């Protein structure tokens, strides 16, 4: 047991896996903003430019527009991309910090004024370049396969949505309305019913391996990010999108997702229900068990959220 | 391929400094010991000492050695100011070299710019070129990501071994190289002859960590996958690699995760066919689950499932390539199903404890589809186990029926039906939960004492044995091993009896003994 | 449900006012696109599609019922019963076949029963343009070319002579007319297109060929040629068929290679479908006319299906060797 | 079996033996003037004992046959040669071989 | 030379004599393992400043020392002339 | 139908002993339609 008494090598090989999980991943650097500021640049074309501001598109603008050529491009599965899921988050990460900001803290008017324009320009600033556009097209591509790439999709669309944005909301709507597509809505529903809810016979399961040594509760960011980007589609009571949801006109075929969210929502009430069945017996709750009850009433507000904007403003 | 060289340059730095400093802090810890042997005034500081951050699990240690990077555990840590100070130096050098913190004064600068410039210059119309400049400006903006990302396939051997490891390199190569060729019998011969050398290779079995580091485990499924596409094309091919994933398997624990995290395709692959070969993706899974309390209890009852399906249509159907080769048919399968049950035996019964979730699910399962029992203990048939035992031993007797032997269906007959008796009595709940009175484990109970009765099983207990002799003249006469019923199968029953019914009166105690 | 198989024609018995909107009730007509035949009930093999000839108001009349009960429709939501005209019978499916359920088969064979079943009532969704009209050409181009198959086979054996055959002449310029337009239909899409929309003509040809393909128009094309490929040379067609017919051999000829490359073309399947005929292709390579048609076809199939490359023997090798020398 | 014609004239008296090494600049042709071997193009003398039978045999008899400094020419049978069993892509099924080497620095 | 042809032989060149070796030497490159040695402990991020005073330095790609452990590429000269002969792979 | 949904009038129900988990089953074989609980299944119509 004594590093001492432990042979060199093997001894070098535990100092890697330490310093790599002490030092190296909890240093912070920041790169996105930078990047992304002077990718945007366009240079000197635009100098020596004179009939057209910008024939030619920026970096950034040529970045996009080949993610988007990818997300087009006829393909039966969509396949890992480490690429589009660094540049992804790169992306989130820029438009994200205003939304993020970079006790009784009284906020001035004019402050959130700029933090609110501050957010516009981050946000601008990949949807006048395509994002709006790339999110639908890569969540088309998904064809419901639950992963990482869907999972950066969704964080994407929710950064470039935050503050229910109507710009972005009417670039998606009018792509949608023109393309007049069914695998976006069918991909939204499949992942809606791949979702997850509680398992009394895993947490059994979990408590018995633990005691003679979460998954009863998994995919809980991705079930939330998607409500939450459902209610940023919603958000601003646009009564356009409100009622493109409920039905798509002029799409062969029409998916409810406002009903989609009720079925969701009950499938976790009864889950809600089982947990409670277990646990009223028992005199004290574990901690266990309250962290599983913490997971899905969380995930339970955010659905009740995002039916409510469904229907906050006066939707018929 | 510059930066590739960068990086290598950096983890080749990393690897020297962490030689170093290990050899400091192994010195360090040694003194330290010393100091502390010799000065023990305060027992209860030097047993609170000895228990923390001495002679304890090593990785814990230097986890708690090296937290002098928060200033709080920086004089938590006993590790001298010196020590501390030269591993920061080294992580600020480390930084640095990352570049976290105009004429180009550095690779990573002058790509930078290069790839702004060529971007802004004009419109790109290679998607190919695109993506190669794209992906070069973010290698060069994440440095440090970089280096996180290739410590894991970083590893560190001694100077005796480099020889031997040369060695495997080369055999991985060809077994890498032997990838992209399609599949013929050259290549066939050459996998095996580098699977072989792998495994006789000391280092293959000494570092599984090195091993699972380089994901050789990975290229020989890559190997299996084309072979079972194909076909069986290349029985020596899947015989191999099912060899070498069983002894991968046997090595350690977490090579045994990594197996099993690729269950369900091996049970989706195992089949009658495939399941007749010597060594099977269904003997790979059994390994992969086999002794493992955790692993048994990660089982998805999705799995459980298929095995029962596939137990279901081997005791429906006959056997395809038996009656090609001519042997009489049964009606059903029960050779398919002997290594079934065997799987489930494996997932119910761990280290001589049923697992309770696991053995329920799968009693369950076994009860939903009645036709996995055959003729005997059939819903239908209900012919007695008793009668079904000695008819099979008259089938065994008479070669007209035992004659197509490589293959025996009257042994076949008592495997399966000894299988089955096994595994229902390895599935009996626990003495303990029976007596604390679990309304799970009294229904399970029940409902295997009403599926097999106590009488068949002491009949079949009873039932005679051939005893060897000396007839022939100075020839020592044997039963025919592999064709007749041998006591193995009166274990597994009485494991059922002891298990389910069990002794509880003298008198039963005695005629048991009698019979 | 992809098929063209699946598309039927509702036309009302009324000439006037065909277009009107369907009523509960009103008789009309149910006539299969592809097949050319029409619904219709006879007494020794129950209801069966029959020709246009044999179709009668007694037997291809049937009407959309409200419900069961003996005492407008929307194109979707519809709980029409379908009952067929002067009777009191009902369109439903036969008591349960053990043996189709063996054969795992949907064909549940439709009959009409008064009583029916609670399944009666079914759905009604319009099909797209595009698979009209590709439903429409294909019924057209199978009966024109089962017609000049006919006339092909009418001569086959019997020399000519003096006197052209005393048959039906060959519809030599409508099979070439319809072969000309089949290709132009057939034609890739152009690459300077953009790459969206490239892909949505790409994806809208491999439908169009899926759609041919299932309906059999490559098989009956295969036909054509090797009922076609019987005469060496011009002068030979000319000795059975006419010398009037001679003249058009070569051009009939290429324009099935070129119509069987463009079928064939960027689809996997197509190529596929091709496994067995690799003789097919690799014994007419060497066909003085048509060669770069033949040479087109198979550099088709071995570029696009892995398995007809696997397949190759040294046979084939040695042809291809001997087309270069 | 072996052809020896020669072209230029050597020592003539220091014949290699058995285990000795021969070093030679070769030119290999078919029958009908096609070349496909020729050590000045790799710029590198091949190199070869007498008795191990790496060479083919008739090769090994047209070197023994000659002396040091000779430029000789051989003409190999396919008995003696690869003959049936050629070289696949290089050799046909059936040729005569026509050799020139010269020896020098024998060992 | 005209440019297809100089291309088509540059092309061939590098198939007939370098592809394979390219290829082992490629995968291999993905791990890195190394060995407890002087010349690994010799290895240092920041080469010191030969005129002296100079600090953070960063060395020339591809110049410095590797000890990672790579194995060695294989060859076999042509031979045509040799007897032609379970059966191991030809090397380039 | 699936499980959740709130069965209805006219509809078949599949009934299982919770103890024995067994279906009401409509034996035949002895000639005469006895109801016994057994491990095959028998749709059965619940009406008021």
């Amino acid at each position: 047991t004594p590093l001492y008494n432990l042979p060199t090598h093997r001894a070098c090989n535990m100092f890697l896996e330490s310093y790599k999980a002490a030092w190296i991943l909890t240093e912070d650097h920041s790169f996105e903003d930078r990047m992304i500021d002077d990718l945007s640049k366009a240079g000197e074309q635009e100098e020596e430019e004179e009939e057209v501001e910008e024939k030619k598109p920026d970096p950034l603008h040529q970045l996009v527009l080949h993610f988007s050529r990818t997300a087009l491009t006829e393909k039966s599965k969509l396949d890992e991309d480490y690429l589009y899921m660094a540049y992804a988050d790169i992306m989130a990460k820029s438009c994200h910090l205003e939304e993020g900001g970079e006790e009784e803290v009284e906020v001035s008017f004019e402050e959130k004024e700029m933090e609110k324009q501050r957010l516009l320009y981050q946000q601008s600033r990949l949807h006048t370049r395509g994002a709006a556009e790339m999110v639908l097209q890569m969540i088309s591509a998904c064809k419901g396969e639950t992963g990482a790439m869907v999972s950066s999709t969704l964080k994407l669309g929710i950064s470039i949505l935050n503050g229910g944005n109507a710009e972005v909301q009417q670039k998606m709507l009018d792509y949608l309305k023109d393309k007049k597509e069914v695998g976006f809505f069918q991909s939204i529903q499949a992942l809606m019913q791949t979702c997850s809810v509680l398992d009394l016979n895993a947490f059994e399961r979990q408590n018995k391996a633990e005691g003679l040594g979460e998954k009863v509760m998994a995919d809980d960011e991705f079930t939330q990010d998607l409500f939450r980007f459902l209610q940023l589609l919603c958000e601003g009571h646009n009564n356009d999108f409100q009622n493109y949801l409920r039905t798509q006109t002029g799409n062969t075929t029409t998916i409810n997702i406002i009903i989609c969210t009720v079925d969701y929502l009950l499938r976790l009430q009864e889950s809600i229900s089982d947990f409670y069945w277990y646990y009223s017996g028992k005199d004290v709750i574990e901690e266990q068990g309250k962290r599983n009850f913490s997971k899905a009433m969380s995930v339970a507000k955010q659905v009740f959220n995002s039916l409510t904007e469904y229907i906050q403003g006066p939707c018929t | 391929y510059f930066c590739d060289q960068e990086l290598q340059h950096r983890v080749e730095s990393l690897a020297a400094f962490a030689e170093r400093y290990v050899d400091k802090l192994q010195a360090n810890q040694r003194s330290r010991y010393a100091l502390l042997m010799r000065a023990f005034t305060m027992s209860a500081a030097e047993t609170a000492r000895r228990t923390r951050e001495f002679r304890s699990p090593p990785q814990e240690q230097i986890n708690m050695l090296l937290h002098f990077k928060d200033e709080a555990d920086e004089e938590d840590c006993p590790l001298p100011e010196d020590i501390r100070q030269d591993l920061q130096d080294f992580h600020q050098d480390l930084l640095a070299h990352c570049g976290i913190q105009k004429k180009p004064q550095s690779l990573q600068e002058l790509v930078s710019h290069m790839v702004v410039r060529w971007a802004q210059e004009d419109y790109v119309q290679s998607p190919e070129l695109v993506r190669a400049m794209f992906s070069l400006l973010h290698r060069q903006y994440d440095g440090l990501g970089e280096l996180l990302r290739a410590l894991p396939r970083a590893y560190t051997i001694s100077p005796s071994s480099v020889e031997d490891t040369m060695s495997l390199l080369e055999c991985l190569g060809q077994i890498r190289s032997l990838l992209i060729v399609q599949m013929g019998p050259q290549e066939e011969n050459l996998m095996i002859q580098s699977i072989g050398n792998i495994m006789n290779n000391k280092v293959f079995y000494q570092h599984p960590n090195l091993m699972r580091a380089l994901g050789m485990h990975e290229t020989v499924m890559e190997v299996m996958v084309n072979v079972l596409g194909g076909g069986i094309r290349f029985p020596k091919m899947v015989t191999s690699c099912c060899r070498f994933l069983c002894y991968f398997c046997r090595i350690s624990r977490q090579n045994q995760r990594s197996m099993f995290d690729h269950l369900s395709y091996l049970l989706e692959n195992s089949g009658i066919g495939l399941g007749m070969q010597g060594s099977t993706p269904l003997d790979v899974a059994a390994a992969s689950v086999i002794d493992n309390n955790e692993l048994a209890l990660a089982l998805q009852e999705q799995d459980l499932e298929k095995v029962v399906s596939y137990l279901a249509g081997c005791g429906l159907q006959s056997c395809p390539m038996l009656l090609a080769k001519g042997y009489p048919d049964i009606g059903w399968n029960p050779c398919g199903g002997e290594r079934y049950l065997d799987f489930l035996r494996f997932a119910v019964f761990v280290n001589g404890e049923s697992v309770e979730e696991n053995a329920n699910v799968v009693v369950r399962l076994l009860i939903r589809k009645p036709e996995c029992f055959g003729p005997a203990l059939r819903g239908e048939g209900g012919s007695g186990l008793l009668a079904a035992i000695e008819e099979a031993i008259r089938i065994s007797e008479d070669p007209a029926r035992d004659g197509p032997n490589r293959v025996h269906l009257g042994h076949a007959i008592m495997s399966f039906y000894a299988a089955l008796i096994d595994l229902l009595g390895r599935c009996a709940p626990e003495m303990h939960l029976i007596q604390a009175g679990k309304g799970e484990a009294l229904r399970i109970r029940a409902i295997l004492r009403s599926l097999v009765p106590l009488d068949d099983l002491v009949g079949i207990i009873s039932l005679p044995l051939q005893i060897p002799t000396l007839g022939k003249d100075g020839a020592l006469v044997q039963p025919k091993m592999s064709a007749s019923f041998v006591p193995d199968h009166k274990a597994s029953m009485v494991l059922f009896l002891d298990r389910v019914y069990g002794i509880e009166n003298q008198d039963f105690l005695l005629h048991v003994l009698d019979v | 449900c992809t098929h063209a198989r699946s598309l039927w024609r509702l036309e009302p018995l009324r000439i006037s006012w065909s277009g009107s909107h369907l009523r509960w009730g009103q008789p009309l007509r149910i006539r299969h696109v592809t097949t050319g035949r029409y619904l219709a009930l006879t007494e020794d093999q129950g209801l069966v599609v029959v020709d246009a000839c044999k179709a009668h108001t007694k037997a291809t009349s049937f009407c959309f019922r409200v419900s069961k009960e003996k005492l407008e429709i929307k194109y979707g939501e519809s709980l029409c019963f379908v009952q067929h005209v002067a009777s009191g019978l009902w369109l439903t499916y036969a008591a349960p076949d053990p043996k189709a359920l063996r054969l795992g088969v949907l064909k549940k064979k439709a009959i009409l029963h008064q009583e029916g079943h609670m399944d009666d009532a079914l759905f009604l969704t319009r099909c797209q343009q595009e698979e009209s009209q590709a439903a429409r050409m294909i019924h057209s181009t199978a009966g024109l070319y089962n017609q000049f198959i006919k006339g092909l086979d009418s001569f086959s054996g019997k020399p000519r002579g003096s006197g052209p055959p005393a048959g039906p002449a060959l519809p030599i310029e409508a099979v070439i007319l319809s072969l000309q337009d089949l290709i132009g239909y057939f034609e890739p899409p152009s690459e300077e297109l953009q790459h969206e929309e490239k892909q949505s003509k790409l994806r809208s040809l491999r439908n169009r060929q899926s759609l041919f393909q299932e309906e059999g128009m490559l098989s009956l094309v295969l036909n054509c040629i090797d009922r076609l490929n019987v005469y060496t040379t011009a002068a030979h067609f000319a000795e059975y068929a006419g010398e009037e017919a001679a003249e058009s051999w070569k051009e009939i000829v290429n324009l099935l290679y070129e119509l069987l490359a463009s079928l064939i073309r960027g689809n996997r399947a197509n190529c596929a479908l091709f496994s067995t005929n690799l003789d097919w292709v690799v014994s007419k390579l060497d066909r003085l006319e048509a060669s770069s048609g033949i040479l087109e076809v198979l550099y088709c199939v071995l570029i696009e299906s892995p398995e007809v490359l696997n397949i190759i023997q040294e046979n084939h090798i040695k042809s291809i060797i001997s087309l270069l020398d | 079996g072996v052809e020896i014609e020669t072209i230029s004239p050597g020592d003539g008296r220091t014949f290699p033996k058995k285990g000795q090494t021969c070093v030679v600049h070769y030119t290999g042709m078919l029958q009908n003037g096609k070349k496909f071997d020729s050590s000045r193009d790799r710029n590198k003398p091949f190199k070869f004992r007498i008795g191990k039978q790496e060479v083919i045999k008739g090769f090994e008899e047209g070197a023994a046959q000659m002396s040091l400094g000779q430029r000789a020419k051989l003409t190999c049978t396919p008995d003696v040669a690869y003959g049936a069993t050629g070289h696949p892509g290089v050799i046909p099924p059936n040729a005569t071989l026509i050799f020139d080497v010269e020896l020098l620095n024998l060992e | 030379l005209p440019g297809p042809l100089r291309a088509g032989y540059y092309d061939l060149l590098i198939s007939i004599h370098l592809e394979s070796a390219c290829r082992s030497r490629r995968s291999m490159l993905s791990e890195y393992i190394v060995p407890l040695t002087p010349e690994t402990r010799a290895i240092t991020l920041f080469p010191p400043g030969r005129k002296g005073g100079n600090a953070r330095r960063h060395g020339l790609p591809g110049v410095g020392v590797t000890t990672s452990l790579r194995p060695p590429h294989h060859f076999s000269p042509p031979c045509f002339v040799a007897a032609l002969p379970e059966a191991p792979a030809r090397l380039s | 139908r699936s499980e959740g949904e709130k069965v209805r009038v006219g509809d078949d129900l599949i009934l299982v002993s919770v103890s024995s988990e067994r279906y009401l089953h409509l034996s035949t074989a002895s000639g005469e339609l006895q109801v016994d609980a057994s491990f095959m299944q028998t749709l059965w119509n619940m009406n008021p």
